[PDB]
């Protein structure tokens, strides 16, 4: 999932982006991709209850 | 505001060109004769 990001791969993002936007772009995917794995641990938590 | 230490760089370019004085930019002035680093804190200032 790109989650807004115009791609879901990092090395592409650091590749054809300039520092100033490029910053903004990892900070989506890596704001997404925690929530995904915030969510995996919640829901981990409830089936472990 | 008050500031922990100050410094002021100085030259001279064209006018077009001072688009590349900015942080993480790439260019001739940004990669080979002056650069910013990507979290630089501070102000450009240019006239003609």
């Amino acid at each position: 999932s790109k989650f807004g990001a115009i791609s879901s791969v990092l090395n592409d993002i650091f590749s054809r982006l300039d520092p100033p936007e490029a910053e903004v772009q990892i900070d989506r995917l890596i704001t997404g991709r925690l929530q995904s794995l915030q969510t995996y641990v919640t829901q981990q938590l409830i089936r472990a209850a | 505001l008050c500031f922990t230490n100050v410094y002021a760089d100085s030259f001279v370019i064209r006018g077009d060109e001072v688009r590349q004085i900015a942080p993480g930019q790439t260019g001739n002035i940004a990669d080979y004769n002056y650069k910013l680093p990507d979290d630089f804190t501070g102000c450009v200032i240019a006239w003609n």
